[PDB]
């Protein structure tokens, strides 16, 4: 009973909310892996100019 | 693997922000007066070219 009450409290009406969460997570992760090369370039080359 | 470089970038960003914050007011006052003299020069572009 306690576990069911806690699960109902945590997952009351989060259907569309969790759907958006998962969809946004997967889209962001996929696009990030697609653009990992510019990300790596920024990470590796931003230090010189800024420290200069 | 690029995490020390991330740390370097963050520290450099903080230091550059501090330096820019220290140097900004003088730069912006100079930019205001430079806009004044730039409008002056633009109003007499023909005179400057003839000169």
């Amino acid at each position: 009973g306690t576990l069911l009450d806690e699960a109902a409290t945590a997952f009351g009406g989060l259907g569309p909310s969790l759907q958006r969460l998962v969809d946004s997570t997967q889209a962001i992760a996929g696009d990030f892996r697609a653009n990992i090369d510019p990300v790596n370039d920024i990470i590796e080359n931003s230090g010189p100019i800024i420290d200069s | 693997p690029r995490m020390p470089q991330i740390r370097r970038d963050i520290t450099g960003l903080a230091n550059l922000g501090e330096v820019y914050a220290d140097a900004s007011p003088d730069l912006f006052d100079g930019l205001d007066n430079a806009v004044t003299t730039a409008r002056t020069l633009n109003e007499q572009r023909g005179n400057l070219d003839q000169a």
